[PDB]
C-alpha cells in the first residue's frame, strides 16, 4: 500500500484514483484568492492521502477473541481494526515519510504557481493617481510608460490556463483568463491614462507653438 | 530596456506599497499539539477546530484551522500538528516540522486524568522529543538566541491578563510558545469520589503540574471534557501569540473545573502560596506516590 | 457625473463613511462566481459586460475612495494640527496661578477644550472607522499619508 500510493503521488496491486486541484481565483473586493483556498486543498489532498491509508488501515484486527469471554470489551486499534501493523510495516516508516515528503513537494510547486499567479496581485493594486504622480508628465516618462505598456502586454500571452498540478491539476484555466481579462483591463486603463497625458503633452505643445507662430506673424523678426 | 526598468520600478513601488501596508497579520503556522497515543483528544482538537471528527489519522495530522477577524476579516488558516502516537512517528513529526516552522515555533498540550501522573511522565517524553527535535533542528545558534531573548522578553511581558526569574521558571528554556491543556475534565468528580481519590491529590497533582509548565513555559487553561471550556479562549490565547490578538481575558483560578492561569498567572512563591494547600501531600511526595494505576 | 457626486458629498465625514459601506456593498451587488445570473427555469447573466462594467465601476469606486481618502486626510491633518496645538497648551499651561489674567486665560482654555473633547472624541471614533474601513477597501495611507 505505502507503494502503491507512492505511485499515485509519481490482485494485491490494485489502483488509487483522486479528483483534480481546485484552481482558481478570487474577486474579493477585485482580491485574487485562489478557489479553493491553498490552505483548503492542502487539507483535502492530506485527507485523500489518508483516505488512501485508511483504505488499509480499515481492516479489522484478528478476531479470535470470540473463543474467550468473561472480560469488557478490548477492541483496541490493532485489537479491532489493523493498527499495530502500521508500527510492524515491513518496509520500515520511509512509506508513509516519503508520501508525505511527496505531499509537501506537491504542496510547495502548488505554493510556487501560486507565487507566479499571486505576482499579478499588485495589477489589482495598482493605485493609478500615485503611479502617474511618480512617473509624471515627461516626455520620456511617456514614451518608457508606452514601451512598457507593450512589454507588460508582450508578458502576457495566454493560450492554455488550466496548469495540472500533478495528481491535484491545478485548474488555473479560469483564474488564467480572469487574470488575462485583467491584464487587457490594465493596459487599457494604461493606454487610456498615456492617452490622457500625451493629449496634454500635445496641447501644450500645439499652445506653444501656435503662441510662437503668432508672435511671429505679429511682430516680424526684421522689422 | 529602460521602458521596462520603468514599468518594473513602478511595479517594485506598488509591491513596497502593498507590502509596507497590506501585509495584515500573521498566519499560516500552529501551535505544536503534543497529542499522545491513546488521547482520544481526536474530537478535542476538532472541537477546538469548532468541528467533532475521532478519525484516527496517518498517525499525526497537518490540521486546517481557518481564522477571520472581522477587524481584517482575513482567514488565517492554521498549520495544526496534532501529534502522533508512534514513537517511530517522531521523524515524520521532523519532516512535519520546518525551519520556518522553527521560525513560527508554538506548542501545545492537553491533560487528562486517566493517567494523568504518567501525562506528566509522556508530557516529560515529549518534551525530551521536542528537544531532539530541536537537536535535530540544529539551527542557528546566534538566531537561537536572539529568538529565546525575545521569548525571554514576552514571559518578562506576562503582565496582568485583566528581572528576577524562577530558578525552575523556563527551565525547559525551549523559546517558543507552549500550551498545556486539561483534557477528561468531566472525569474529576468520578475521580475523586467514584475513584475516590483524594482530590487534595488532585490539586497536588495540578501544582506539580504548574512546575512542570514553569520548566516549560505553558500557560494554564480552563477546559472541560463536555462542556468544553474556554476554547474560544484558548484559540484566543492562540491567537494572541501568534496573530497578535488583543488578548483580554481575565485569569481564572478558584474554579477547578475552568482553572486557566495565564503567563505570569503565578508566580513561583505563588505556585508556593497554592502549594500551602498541600497539607497532606508533602513537597517531597512523589508523583508515583500521587499516582494511581489498577493491573486489571 | 463624479464632480456633481462630489458636490453633493460635500464635508460629511459620518456621510462619506457610509457612502464607502454603501458602495462596499454596491460593489458587492456587482461580481459573482458565475456569469449567468441563473435565477429561475429561463435565467442569464451577460457575463463579459458584467465584467467590463465591472472594471468601470471597479474605477468609480476607487476614484471615489481616492476623493474619500483626500477627504479623510484633511479631516485628520485638522484633527493632528489641533491636536499639536493642544499639546502646547497643555504643556505651556499653569494652573496653579495666582494671576488673575492667566488665571481667566486657563480657565476659558479649558471650558474650551472640555467644549471640544466630546466633537474632537466624535471625529477620533469617526476617525478609526474610518480607516478601519480604508483598510477594507485597503486605502492605504501613502509616504504623505
Amino acid at each position: 500500500g505505502l507503494r502503491a500510493w507512492t505511485q499515485v503521488l509519481l490482485k494485491p496491486g490494485g489502483e488509487p484514483k483522486i479528483k483534480n486541484v481546485v484552481h482558481e481565483l478570487r474577486i474579493t473586493n477585485q482580491v485574487i484568492y485562489l478557489n479553493p483556498p491553498i490552505e483548503e486543498c492542502r487539507y483535502k489532498l492530506y485527507q485523500e492521502m489518508f483516505a488512501w491509508k485508511m483504505v488499509v488501515l480499515s481492516l479489522p484486527r484478528i478476531q479470535s477473541q470470540r473463543y474467550q469471554v468473561g472480560v469488557h470489551y478490548e477492541l483496541t486499534e490493532e485489537e479491532k481494526f489493523y493498527r499495530n501493523a502500521l508500527t510492524r510495516m515491513p518496509d520500515g516508516p520511509v512509506a508513509l515519510e516519503e508520501s508525505y515528503s511527496a505531499v509537501m513537494g506537491i504542496v510547495s510547486e502548488v505554493e510556487q504557481y501560486v507565487k507566479v499567479w499571486l505576482q499579478y496581485q499588485c495589477l489589482w493594486d495598482m493605485q493609478a493617481e500615485n503611479i502617474y504622480n511618480r512617473l509624471g508628465e515627461d516626455l520620456n516618462k511617456w514614451q518608457a510608460l508606452l514601451v512598457q505598456i507593450r512589454k507588460a502586454r508582450g508578458t502576457f500571452d495566454n493560450a492554455e490556463t488550466k496548469k495540472e498540478f500533478g495528481p491535484v491539476v491545478i485548474d488555473y484555466g479560469k483564474v488564467q483568463s480572469k487574470v488575462n481579462l485583467k491584464y487587457d483591463s490594465w493596459h487599457k486603463e494604461v493606454l487610456s491614462k498615456f492617452g490622457q497625458m500625451l493629449g496634454s503633452n500635445m496641447t501644450e505643445f500645439h499652445s506653444q507653438i501656435s503662441k510662437s507662430r503668432q508672435e511671429l506673424e505679429q511682430h516680424s523678426v526684421d522689422t | 530596456s529602460e521602458e521596462e526598468e520603468g514599468q518594473s520600478l513602478w511595479s517594485s513601488i506598488l509591491s513596497e506599497v502593498s507590502t509596507r501596508a497590506r501585509s495584515k497579520l500573521p498566519s499560516g503556522k500552529n501551535i505544536l499539539v503534543f497529542g499522545e497515543d491513546g488521547s482520544g483528544k481526536t474530537t478535542l482538537m476538532t472541537k477546538l477546530q469548532g468541528a467533532e471528527h475521532g478519525k484516527k489519522g496517518r498517525g499525526l495530522e497537518y490540521l486546517y484551522l481557518s481564522v477571520h477577524d472581522e477587524d481584517r476579516d482575513d482567514h488565517t488558516r492554521c498549520n495544526v500538528w496534532i501529534l502522533d502516537g508512534d514513537l517511530y512517528h517522531k521523524g515524520l513529526l521532523k519532516f512535519a516540522v520546518s525551519a520556518e516552522s522553527l521560525p513560527e515555533t508554538l506548542v501545545i498540550f492537553v491533560a487528562d486524568m486517566s493517567r494523568p501522573w504518567t501525562v506528566m511522565e509522556s508530557l516529560q517524553k515529549w518534551a525530551s522529543v521536542l528537544r531532539e527535535h530541536i537537536d535535530k533542528m540544529k539551527i542557528p545558534p546566534e538566531k537561537m538566541r536572539e529568538l529565546e531573548r525575545k521569548f525571554v522578553k514576552d514571559f518578562q511581558d506576562y503582565m496582568e491578563p485583566e528581572l528576577p526569574l524562577g530558578d525552575n521558571v523556563l527551565t525547559h528554556n525551549l523559546g517558543i510558545p507552549v500550551l498545556v491543556v486539561c483534557t477528561k475534565c468531566d472525569a474529576v468528580s468520578v475521580l475523586e469520589k467514584e475513584h475516590d481519590y483524594r482530590d487534595e491529590h488532585l490539586d497536588f497533582i495540578q501544582s506539580h503540574l504548574r512546575r512542570f509548565c514553569l520548566q516549560y513555559g505553558a500557560a494554564l487553561i480552563y477546559t472541560s471534557v463536555k462542556e468544553e471550556k474556554n476554547l474560544d479562549l484558548l484559540y484566543k490565547y492562540i491567537v494572541h501569540k501568534t496573530y497578535g490578538f488583543h488578548f483580554t481575558t481575565p485569569a481564572l483560578v478558584v474554579e477547578k473545573d475552568a482553572v486557566f492561569i495565564p503567563a505570569g498567572w503565578d508566580n513561583e512563591k505563588k505556585i508556593a502560596i497554592l502549594h500551602e494547600n498541600f497539607t497532606t501531600v508533602k513537597p517531597e511526595d512523589a508523583y508515583e506516590d500521587f499516582i494511581v494505576k489498577p493491573p486489571v | 457625473q463624479a464632480e456633481n457626486i462630489y458636490n453633493r458629498l460635500g464635508e460629511d465625514l459620518n456621510k462619506w463613511q457610509a457612502l464607502l459601506v454603501q458602495i462596499r456593498k454596491a460593489r458587492g451587488t456587482f461580481d459573482n462566481a458565475e456569469t449567468k445570473k441563473e435565477f429561475g427555469p429561463v435565467v442569464i447573466d451577460y457575463g463579459k459586460v458584467q465584467s467590463k462594467v465591472n472594471l468601470k465601476y471597479d474605477s468609480w469606486h476607487k476614484e471615489v475612495l481616492s476623493k474619500f481618502g483626500q477627504m479623510l486626510g484633511s479631516n485628520m491633518t485638522e484633527f493632528h494640527s489641533q491636536i499639536s496645538k493642544s499639546r502646547q497648551e497643555l504643556e505651556q499651561h499653569s494652573v496653579d496661578t495666582a494671576s488673575t489674567s492667566d488665571a481667566v486665560t486657563f480657565i476659558t482654555y479649558v471650558q474650551s477644550l472640555k467644549r471640544k473633547i466630546k466633537q474632537f472624541e466624535k471625529q477620533v471614533e469617526l476617525y478609526r472607522n474610518g480607516q478601519r474601513l480604508l483598510e477594507k477597501q485597503r486605502f492605504q495611507f501613502p509616504p504623505s499619508w
